[PDB]
């Protein structure tokens, strides 16, 4: 989930 | 105090979502371009998604739907970041909560732009009719009709945005999602949001003394709607080459149900 994980960073 | 948690969640909803129910109802009350047939779909495409226009109409529409979803996922991530307590969770649990919650929240919020004849699209600038969507070739005509059926009954509850913001927070802050690391902390976060939702409904809807258990049931209905939607999306991806799936959405569906 690299896009979610970046969206949340 | 709890009234302030409710207000903070509502404020975060008004700030992070481009569409809300007040805005949608103003537009739906009479200006949106009406898409009711192939001619008007092609016209709206040239005015509102000009760059997009050339596979079959149904595949172009499905591409537009995905662009809408990707945008709403981004709005939901920011809204979630603004939910008091969420940002203290483990980053991996934040991802898990959003992965399972976003489509439940998407279809709940979609009800605000739907009526029995159609739905607002393209940031309130188009209105696509429910009968036009039913007219598309299979399987694309099977996507939206269960969402309209859900929305007509959801809209009959006459919630406002202060209710819906708490309901969407409760969907997100859900302790029984698969793969959670700190279930206990999420359950307490959820209990606090559900507590605020319960009290808010009692205050805002004194006329409907079962509204809270009705909404708990809608939450379960949405989980089933999402499972069924994900199944249809998988059928489309496997049986339709022109209908590739955006990477963020593939990531969300992957190992979901
Ligand atoms: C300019 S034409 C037009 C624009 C917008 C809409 C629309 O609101 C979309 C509703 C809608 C449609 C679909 C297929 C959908 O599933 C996709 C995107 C694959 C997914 O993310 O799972 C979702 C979650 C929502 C329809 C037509």
């Amino acid at each position: 989930h690299k896009i979610l994980h970046r969206l949340l960073q | 105090d709890l009234k302030s948690l409710a207000k903070r969640i509502y404020e975060a909803y008004l700030k992070n979502f481009n569409m809300n129910k007040v805005k949608a109802r103003v537009i739906l009350s009479g200006p949106p371009f009406v898409i009711h047939d192939m001619e008007t779909l092609c016209m709206a495409e040239k005015t509102l998604v000009a760059k997009l226009v050339n596979k079959e109409a149904e595949v172009r529409i499905f591409h537009c739907c995905q662009c809408t979803s990707v945008e709403t996922v981004t709005e939901l991530t920011e809204f979630a970041k603004a939910i008091p307590g969420f940002a203290n969770l483990d980053l991996n649990d934040q991802v898990t909560l959003l992965k399972y919650g976003v489509y439940e929240a998407i279809f709940a919020m979609l009800s605000s732009v739907m009526n029995k004849d159609g739905m607002l699209v393209a940031y309130g600038n188009g209105f696509i009719t429910r009968e036009f969507l039913k007219s598309l070739r299979k399987p694309f005509c099977d996507i939206m009709e269960p969402k309209f059926d859900f929305a007509m009954k959801f809209n009959a509850l006459e919630l406002d945005d202060s209710d819906i913001s708490l309901f969407v927070a409760a969907i997100i802050c859900c302790g029984d999602r698969p793969g959670l690391l700190n279930v206990g902390h999420i359950e307490k976060m959820q209990e606090g949001i559900v507590h605020v939702l319960r009290l808010h409904l009692q205050s805002n809807h004194p006329d409907d003394i079962f509204l809270f258990p009705k909404l708990l049931q809608k939450m379960a209905d949405l989980r089933q709607l999402v499972t069924e939607h994900a199944q249809l999306v998988q059928i489309i991806k496997k049986t339709e080459s022109d209908a590739a799936l955006h990477p963020l959405l593939q990531e969300i569906y992957r190992d979901m149900y």
